[PDB]
């Protein structure tokens, strides 16, 4: 069909499984074309890219999860897709701007 | 060793059950053995139960 | 054969709570047959208006005092059971009585409908002897059969009341005694007839013919047996509607599965071997079989309505 | 945290041993997901009604 | 610890909390059925761990730990009828609580 | 059956 | 009006005379009276020859 509704079919899948550990090899299983194609299709309907978004996503969930948990800080790295919380406030200081404990605590 | 002590009176009452014991004025005990309806019981003549 | 039909002849009222209906006639040995028969019925089954609900102000529990009343609250809730109420129509009323002033309370000082009948107008319930203590109470009464004692009901119902509604045992027989004669019935071609004489004692609210009546309609219902023997909501739904895992409604239509009668039939082994859904779909694809109860590849009976719906 | 066993290491205790000390209790977390996510769990939130 | 009589009580659902007053004690003229509670009172649970079976299945649905130890009193099972009297005893000195 | 139950015809209507 | 109606279970048929005929349940103080009923109308009223 038309390739605007395919990645509208696919802009969900990606968020709506957001809680497992999900890698771009799933996803172009869905897309039923290549790898590479999906990383150019996705961008040519969304205007925006996939590779990072999988990552925003995550971080979408630390707006909730960083607040909804009093569980520490580096169990949950791995399940925003990190082998390293110090990955994890990597990405977090530059996206939110705080160290990721003063956004648990400051409510 | 008590700090408070509350303590609370209830009241329960107990109807008659088969097998509460039961007695004359003579000293011929009994226990009740089936309550009954009051079809089959026996009658007199003019239509009062016993 | 010689058969005969025994007939209603005469209905004589000695009191209003005491009357005589003769049975006329019965044939040769009928009579104590259909005499014992019909004692057993009326003294258990009959339906009448017994009061289950007392409901009063002042009171926290049953076992109180309460200002300027002689008896004590359950003797008064020993005195009204013997109250006595004709309902008409309605399956379930409420009465409501207020009175003041030093003296005897009557029961006839309620404020009755037009259609609730009292019977007896000197059954005196309490005795107020000091002018500033007033009586206020709500009577709940309905109407059944039998002798359910009020217990086993909030045993079974428990839907949670809160404090005040006062409990009393019902005594739902409208009957108190009865007893049979057995006379000889005169018809001058066959002297082996016998007619019959039926007590009935009671209070009032009884017809004294639709008790025997309605008991006939007993025998006439528990004699049957001795003559004539010797869809689902989801399922009508497409797959974008179905509120299951959350990446399954928008990727089950890419493979063209837009109904879930659609959806019943379609295999474990190619479905997902087509690289459109995922491995956590197949196991809710199978809650939608499993919890209504359904095989794989059922062919089913006519899925498709009129409206044929995607986008 | 010692089924059938009787030693109860640590952080310390077995990252010397493996090749690690960042990455031990955090591959617990999608261990925790699964089976916190209930496809799993009927055999476990049973026992938490204690 | 001193324990005390408070209707939080831990491991119960909304139907024995359902007839109580803020203190613990049944109002004056509740029905009460066997199984069911008249005085809500706790304990000081002293500090004991465990097999581990529990303590892993503690980490995984984040279990929140109690000092709040069940003593408190339970209706005999087979009785069943009206409660119509309460009565507090209470020291002099201490405070004088809400139902005293 | 059918005994008792002419015999009890003439209650019901 | 809460009565009940039965169905009749079973009919253990011995010989072409002989037979046990069960039906249950009724509404209580009835088995006595379908009893009392047929044990006097039966055995005192049928037609047949002699």
């Amino acid at each position: 069909m038309s390739h605007q509704k395919i990645i509208q079919d696919l802009i969900a899948w990606i968020d709506e499984h957001i809680d497992q550990p999900l890698n771009i090899d799933v996803v172009a299983k869905k897309s039923g074309y290549s790898k590479w194609y999906l990383q150019r299709m996705f961008r040519t309907v969304t205007h925006q890219t996939l590779g990072d978004y999988i990552r925003q996503r995550r971080l979408l969930l630390a707006a909730v999860e960083l607040r909804t948990t009093e569980r520490p800080i580096f169990d949950i790295a791995m399940d925003l897709g990190y082998v390293s919380q110090q990955t994890f406030s990597r990405v977090f200081r530059r996206q939110f701007d705080r160290t990721p404990s003063d956004y648990r605590h400051r409510l | 060793g008590v700090l408070k002590i509350v303590k609370v009176y209830l009241a329960v009452k107990r109807r008659i059950q088969p097998g509460d014991k039961m007695a004359g004025r003579h000293g011929n005990k009994g226990v009740i053995s089936k309550i009954n309806p009051i079809e089959d019981m026996p009658y007199d003549e003019n239509g009062t139960p016993v | 054969t010689e058969f005969l039909k025994p007939r209603l002849v005469d209905i004589e009222q000695v009191s209003s709570t005491h009357a005589k209906v003769t049975l006329e006639p019965l044939e040769r040995g009928f009579g104590h047959t259909l005499g014992n028969a019909l004692r057993r019925i009326l003294l258990s089954s009959m339906p009448g208006c017994a009061v289950t609900e007392v409901e009063i102000d002042g009171v926290l529990h049953e076992y109180s005092t309460k200002e300027g009343v002689q008896e004590d609250i359950l003797e008064i809730l020993l005195n009204l059971k013997g109250l006595a109420v004709r309902v008409q129509g309605k399956d379930e009323v409420i009465l409501t009585l207020n009175k003041s002033g030093i003296g005897p309370v009557t029961a006839a000082d309620i404020t009755h409908d037009g259609d609730v009948e009292i019977v007896k107008p000197q059954h005196v319930i309490c005795h107020l002897t000091d002018e500033n203590a007033s009586i206020s109470m709500r009577i709940k009464v309905q109407r059944g059969r039998g002798y359910v004692p009020a217990s086993t009901r909030i045993h079974s119902e428990e839907d949670e009341r809160p404090i005040g509604r006062l409990l009393v045992d019902a005594c739902y027989s409208p009957v108190e005694r009865i007893a049979y004669n057995v006379e000889a019935a005169r018809v001058e071609q066959r002297t082996d007839l016998d007619k019959l004489v039926i007590e009935m004692e009671t209070n009032g609210t009884i017809d004294p013919e639709e008790a025997i009546r309605r008991a006939a309609t007993i025998l006439a219902e528990q004699l049957e047996a001795f003559v004539d023997l010797r869809f689902d909501p989801i399922l009508l739904r497409p797959v974008d509607d179905l509120e299951l895992t959350v990446r399954s409604a928008n990727c089950l239509k890419a493979e063209a599965i837009h109904y879930i009668g659609d959806l019943v039939q379609r295999t474990e082994v190619e479905l997902l071997k087509t690289p459109n859904l995922g491995k956590k779909s197949l196991t809710e694809i199978k809650d939608v079989l499993a919890s209504r109860g359904l095989s794989l590849g059922m062919r089913l009976e006519n899925w498709p309505p009129a409206s044929i719906a995607d986008e | 945290f010692g089924i059938d066993m009787n030693t109860d290491y640590t952080l310390e205790e077995v990252g010397k041993q493996f090749d690690t000390r960042e990455r031990i209790r955090q591959i617990e977390a999608k261990a925790l997901r699964k089976l916190r996510h209930p496809s799993r769990s009927e055999v476990l939130r049973s026992f938490l009604d204690d | 610890g001193p324990e005390e009589i408070t209707a939080d009580i831990p491991n119960v659902g909304e139907a024995a909390l359902s007839k109580l007053d803020e203190s613990g004690i049944v109002y004056i003229g509740a029905e009460v059925t066997g199984g069911d509670i008249l005085v809500g009172k706790v304990t000081p649970k002293g500090e004991t761990q465990l097999t581990p079976e529990e303590k892993l299945l503690r980490a995984i649905f984040g279990e929140k730990a109690s000092d709040v130890k069940d003593s408190s009193l339970r209706v005999p099972n087979g009785v069943s009828g009206t409660v119509i009297d309460v009565q507090v005893f209470t020291r002099d000195g201490v405070e004088k609580d809400k139902r005293a």
